[PDB]
RNA sequence: UCGAAUUUGGGUAUAGGGGCGAAAGACUAAUCGAACCAUCUAGUAGCUGGUUCCUGCCGAAGUUUCCCUCAGGAUAGCAGAAGCUCGUAUCAGUUUUAUGAGGUAAAGCGAAUGAUUAGAGGUUCCGGGGUCGAAAUGACCUUGACCUAUUCUCAAACUUUAAAUAUGUAAGAAGUCCUUGUUACUUAAUUGAACGUGGACAUUUGAAUGAAGAGCUUUUAGUGGGCCAUUUUUGGUAAGCAGAACUGGCGAUGCGGGAUGAACCGAACGUAGAGUUAAGGUGCCGGAAUACACGCUCAUCAGACACCACAAAAGGUGUUAGU
RNA sequence: GUGAUUUCUGCCCAGUGCUCUGAAUGUCAAAGUGAAGAAAUUCAACCAAGCGCGGGUAAACGGCGGGAGUACUC
RNA sequence: GAAGACAUUGUCAGGUGGGGAGUUUGGCUGGGGCGGCACAUCUGUUAAACGAUAACGCAGAUGUCCUAAGGGGGGCUCAUGGAGAACAGAAAUCUCCAGUAGAACAAAAGGGUAAAAGCCCCCUUGAUUUUGAUUUUCAGUGUGAAUACAAACCAUGAAAGUGUGGCCUAUCGAUCCUUUAGUCCCUCGGAAUUUGAGGCUAGAGGUGCCAGAAAAGUUACCACAGGGAUAACUGGCUUGUGGCAGUCAAGCGUUCAUAGCGACAUUGCUUUUUGAUUCUUCGAUGUCGGCUCUUCCUAUCAUACCGAAGCAGAAUUCGGUAA
RNA sequence: GGUUGCGGCCAUAUCUACCAGAAAGCACCGUUUCCCGUCCGAUCAACUGUAGUUAAGCUGGUAAGAGCCUGACCGAGUAGUGUAGUGGGUGACCAUACGCGAAACUCAGGUGCUGCAAUCU
RNA sequence: GGGCGUGUGGCGUAGUCGAGCGCGCUCCCUUGCAUGGGAGAGGUCUCCGGUUCGAUUCCGGACUCGUCCGCCA
RNA sequence: GGGCGUGUGGCGUAGUCAGCGCGCUCCCUUGCAUGGGAGAGGUCUCCGGUUCGAUUCCGGACUCGUCCGCCA
């Protein structure tokens, strides 16, 4: 009962989010976005691999769900359920419309054609760009060959072209590997639930000393 | 039998055929819309000025 | 149906601005306009009386009438294939003097000063403005400025 | 004005109409196409509020029918004498112009006033003629 | 709406030329006289054969009328008219609105 | 069907909104849901068809507003004709300089509004579930809220910020400066306002470029179905679909090229001669190198040129070059 | 109007018509009557039939519903 | 003989009167009809940062309400949160603190507003008179709405000032006719007085199809002028839907992803489905099905030769060259 | 230079937490007969400048302070965009040519200036 | 052809994952215009698989029944 | 497919930005006839918004009953 994704592949319309002018959309099919060992610390998983688009198109929420299930299932079967952290870095906010025509014989007796042809919501999609990350996984350096294969299996569920790039960053942060290493040898990083908070030279010295004590322990 | 609703095609060409002449400006523009208390005094001021110039160059 | 009211499509045009709402400062009431002054029109949304229409926002005109709290301004409006003369009564919160006119008057008085001082010698005053001429010959030296060779950089991911 | 126009399709059930210069209240509405090409016609069956007669009219749907203004007003009885009720308004105004009802409503109201209940009377105004339709008893404020 | 029964307003009655007290009423049209020229012409045109000779209006759309107040100066008896906007309910009896009291 | 509610001759009666009808709107002289003839009558038609010699010059519109207006008119616009007042300017689909105005593209969300993923630390006179508890505004875990510092992703009807392109004004003589006349306006007041008298400043007189004359008036035709292309863009799965914005076109237009074609590329046209080219081409059709140079490809459906006359995901120790 | 014979033609007069020798001021023309006026005229009373009120009529046009209990009953 | 000043007849007046006559029975519109109002308007957006800008585009709204919810002045600060106080608790009243508006301002939405434009109190009628000018829509017509003055007369405050309805953007109506107010002015044409009538200036009674006809159907008995500007065939563009084919592989298959299948996803093809559109045809292209007859396509049911199997034989299934 | 009265621009001026303030001026402060206003002389009104106090207001300083302001060749000539091609690509879209040119980020600095009149060790 | 829902003892019918009632008649007791009372029998919850610990109950498939929409000019 | 109406205690329903009557269950009184008073009983179909407050005002959803879906 669902149209093929080629009818909604391209970004032909303006963004159409769920708002107080829509008020009746179907809920998204993808619901879980962070999975694997999502409660892991930052220095547990140094390596990060990205599935990144090469197209300017719309990805369906159904396709996002299918790719998430495929990559998660493959990596938990080959490497264990808590050896990786996968994060879906796109969210379906664009709403797809359909002008539903009757498929009955002699439909033109009651069709009215293209008059008042404004559509009804039937699906949700995420609008991506050139070089935008869809999937991001962080793991140890011993799981590179299985997370590349997991992303390669997940790439079949997506239209268009995607690339698998091994990032130069440490995990889900934005510093490089030696930059993060020379930062964490000092005490100016401090862990959070999954992420890490950093020290800055601004701010009040009392707060900067109750937090982050080992760097000032010089 | 629907038809074309509205367009602005060819309109700037039609205007710029013999078009977009600026209005002619003049010395001594019109005093309509100017404040009547100003004009009522301005009449007497010009009348006195004309009488003084006539008496000077009589 | 369609809607073309007096203040249609004037949302961001007649918003005030960020962090300068409230009452207006007293310089706009202390400024003095005379007949023949050239003024810019920018409406103040805080004052609802004497408002200009949305067409005249950012338009520049000439004062022709001065009343108690307002100013009469003449604008030239393109209607069809010609310009028409439009007379507007605007409160003084919606107008300010045009700075280009006072810049030109400063050029006039400095220009007359130059002509007056150089008339005592006759030194070919050359009072017209000139645009940006092509730059002439020069000698650039390498003392402490030996050239540094640059090359194109190879490609990287940078994510 | 006393009365205002309306469209037949704009009319609906339990609404007031003017039929043959009488205030009437609709009980039935039915629309049937005149011809396959043509517009539907509205057949209206209504009951006069004052007299209880059944009046029907059919019209084009696009036609405009006259509609009265009906006001229902709430009063307390003071006396029933000579077939004329005496009523008492909020803020203490009194009217005696209302004639007493002549049917089983009037009989029940007469017996209720004879045996001494405090009776709340609803009288309606439409097109310059006045009548009483129903009565209740005040459950509180005895 | 509600309008008070009296009003101090301008009177151009050639002796006042100022604000005097005025008693207000509502304007009523008055009966259409016979022997008005249009009525005589209409009767002459309607006599004979030919049926109805003039249009009779049917497509009524307004539900209200503009109310007209008749002001009457108490000194020199001169009268003025002024119209108001459209209102479904109108009254001249002054029952003033009161603020901090119950429903 | 054939002895009768039979068939039929002649005479006679009924005449056109009338007749007659065992009823079909049947018949009433090949004419009937109102006969025929003549006149009114050359009835009216916003609708279809046609509209008669040559050459020269200029040359459109399918758009604004109103209409029982939507196949039509009026009105403005576009066009022609007649000119008139002057003689290089009170010009300009242009640039520069100076100065305004704007809320789109972009960006932002550890900034307001709204949406939204994940943990962390706290708050229980201040939650809910279990377990331990006599019970407890009891305890221990868990889960929900709220707060605090973070984190992932967004917005036609969100925004602090904010372009590009378009867009207003000014670049003087109708100007600037000095002095002092008028007034019933205005001021406490010759204070000011406006218009003035007299005097000074001229060809670099106030940026560039170009001007092909500049300005003004009257009158009237046709038109008021448009369509296509690039870019922006709306509805739609889409359409040689429907609807907008700026420009250029076709209509109204031939010529060279795209084999062919209204719109594409090039270029717009008096009659000829010579030369050079545009776009496109140079094996032969076919005018012009089976030129030169470096590589790649062998297809048991090769490929061969924009608009344009289609092909995708996924693969291949085919072959080549790379990381 | 229905359409030989045979056998039957149930219920409904609220609506729309049709029909009364009923009862009688509600609607209520012209003429006529009264008042006011200087008159044109204005205002009232009175006011025929028909409407309106009250009956009849379906071999007149027509019409012949729902909710519970256990065909029947409410 | 009967009847008799009653019938009859004549003229007026009321009723009845499709028996008959005449006429009417909107427009837009992805054909028309039904539906809706995109028909007079308003807010935000589409709208592409001056202005303008379409669709039966999106989200909504109007035919009202108000003697205060208008005008002037004075005092005060709101939503919310925290901490307290008998009954009194989630919500009654009182007190303090924080509080850029997160409240309120009649209504739809968007702007604007903090010693206020909000809440409370005091006084009032400027929601008044006289005609002009200007802005929006625009033909620079009307109507509606609005802006700034002039000449009066007022309100309020100590005053400067403010006020010509509602904080701003919507909230509404020609000619003819009737009626009211003013001037108590002009005319009734042989001359006067008084009624009556007609004029001048300003309002009201209303046309919502909102620049403004007085208006029910049917036609299968039908007619005329036209239209491919416009529907019902084929053909053409598109392929949602229909049909057919792939890729990936969580699983089914005792065990085993792929012998045979194959979820969640995703890429295509076809024009033997039905839609969508309106390009051609309305001075006509004969419109279902069957019978008859020829040829073509392959996405192969059988026959020929083969490969694979969860092929022992028999039977079967999957696939290839093949029309 | 401090302070007061009236201001202009309206955070470099605001906010949070501390510290300091000679002189003068502001301020808190004392009182209810009179004018006046309140449930309440708390606000407002009036009287005294006396009985007192810098505790607060106010001013200034401090803070790897929050905010705000300025600058950068910091990001970045990046994103976006005007013009051009019989450019690439099935397409989606993307390079190049002639031009214009952001925002976030990062870093550095700053934290009221001033007009008129009066008055002050 | 497609969609949607349905399936309980001989019959009707109640079911939140932990098969009851009424009717038929088996027996006994108890009565003209023939009753009542008490103990009875009676299901593979349509079937087949998986989940659970155990499915009427949850899920997937099949069967069956009942509705709704569909050929041409 | 589209449009309209519909749900209030068992029933009838009414309504201002949940009431009675008849049912039900008790009690009391007096026939010929009775009547009275108490209670238990209603998330106003449901869910939101608006509003001091919503049966009432609006939006969305469910159920049921209707009416159209025609020319070729
Ligand atoms: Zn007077």
């Amino acid at each position: 009962a669902r149209r093929p994704a080629r009818c909604y592949r391209y970004q032909k319309n303006k963004p159409y989010p769920k708002s107080r002018y829509n008020r009746a959309v179907p809920d998204s099919k993808i619901r879980i976005y962070d999975l694997g060992k999502k409660k892991a610390t930052v220095d547990e998983f140094p390596l990060c691999v990205h599935l990144v688009s090469n197209e300017l198109e719309q990805l369906s929420s159904e396709a996002l769900e299918a790719a998430r299930i495929c990559a998660n299932k493959y990596m938990t079967t080959v490497s264990g359920r808590d050896a990786f952290h996968l994060r879906v870095r796109v969210h379906p906010f664009h709403v797809l419309r359909i002008n539903k025509m009757l498929s009955c014989a002699g439909a033109d007796r009651l069709q009215q054609g293209m008059r008042g042809a404004w559509g009804k919501p039937h699906g949700l999609a995420a609008r991506v760009d050139i070089g935008q990350i869809i999937f991001s996984v962080r793991t140890k350096d011993s799981n590179k060959d299985v997370v590349v294969e997991g992303l390669r299996r997940a790439r079949y569920k997506f239209p268009g072209q995607q690339k698998i790039i091994l990032s130069k960053k440490w995990g889900f942060t934005n510093l490089d590997r030696p930059e993060y290493l020379k930062k964490r040898e000092a005490g100016e990083v401090k862990d959070d639930g999954a992420f890490v908070k950093f020290l800055s030279k601004k701010g009040s010295l009392e707060n900067n000393i109750r937090e982050f004590p080992e760097y000032f322990a010089a | 039998a629907k038809s074309k609703n509205h367009t602005a095609h060819n309109q700037t060409r039609k205007a710029h055929r013999n078009g977009i002449k600026k209005p002619k400006t003049y010395k001594y523009p019109s005093l309509k819309g100017v404040d009547p208390k100003f004009r009522r005094n301005h009449k007497h001021a010009l009348h006195g000025t004309a009488k003084a110039l006539a008496a000077a160059k009589k | 149906g369609k809607s073309h009211g007096y203040r249609s499509r004037t949302r961001y045009m007649f918003q005030r601005d960020f962090r300068k709402h409230g009452a207006v400062h007293l310089s706009t009431y202390l400024k003095v306009y005379k007949v023949g002054d050239i003024v810019d029109i920018k409406a103040n949304g805080s004052i609802q009386k004497g408002m200009p229409h949305k067409f005249y926002q950012g338009k520049t005109g000439v004062v022709y009438n001065v009343t108690k709290s307002s100013v009469g301004v003449i604008i030239n409006k393109m209607v069809g294939n010609r310009y028409l003369e439009k007379r507007l009564n605007l409160r003084v919160e919606h107008i300010k003097h045009s700075k280009c006119r006072q810049e030109f008057l400063e050029r006039v008085k400095a220009n007359a000063a130059k002509r007056a001082e150089a008339k005592a010698q006759g030194v070919a005053v050359q009072l017209k403005r000139q645009p940006a001429q092509p730059r002439e010959s020069r000698i650039v030296s390498t003392e402490g400025n030996v050239p540094q060779t640059l090359a194109p950089v190879p490609y990287e991911t940078f994510i | 004005s006393a009365t205002y126009p309306m469209q037949c399709s704009a009319l609906r059930k339990n609404g007031f109409v003017v039929i043959k210069s009488r205030p009437c209240k609709i009980v039935d509405m039915s629309t049937s196409k005149t011809g396959k090409h043509g517009h539907a016609k509205v057949h209206l069956v209504a009951i006069d509020i004052f007299t209880g007669k059944k009046l029907e009219d059919l019209s084009p749907s696009t036609h405009n029918m006259e509609v009265p203004v009906v006001k229902r007003n709430e009063y307390q009885l003071l006396d029933i004498d000579d077939g004329f009720l005496s009523l008492m308004n909020m803020d203490g105004d009194t009217k005696d112009d209302v004639k007493a009802p002549e049917g089983e409503l009037g009989d029940s109201l007469q017996t209720a006033f004879d045996e001494g209940k405090d009776l709340m009377v609803t009288i309606i105004s439409a097109m310059g003629e006045e009548a009483a339709i129903s009565f209740k008893e005040a459950a509180r404020t005895d | 709406v509600n309008v008070p029964k009296t009003r101090k307003t301008y009177c151009k009655g050639k002796t006042c030329r100022k604000h005097t007290q005025h008693k207000v009423t509502q304007y009523k049209a008055g009966k259409a006289s016979l022997f008005a020229q249009g009525k005589r012409r209409y009767d002459r045109k309607q006599s004979g054969f030919g049926g109805q000779t003039k249009p009779v209006f049917h497509k009524k759309a307004k539900t209200t009328k503009k109310v007209v107040l008749r002001l009457e100066c108490v000194k020199c008896k001169t009268r003025a008219q002024l119209t108001l906007k459209r209102c479904k309910h109108f009254e001249l009896g002054g029952e003033k609105k009161q603020k901090g009291q119950a429903l």
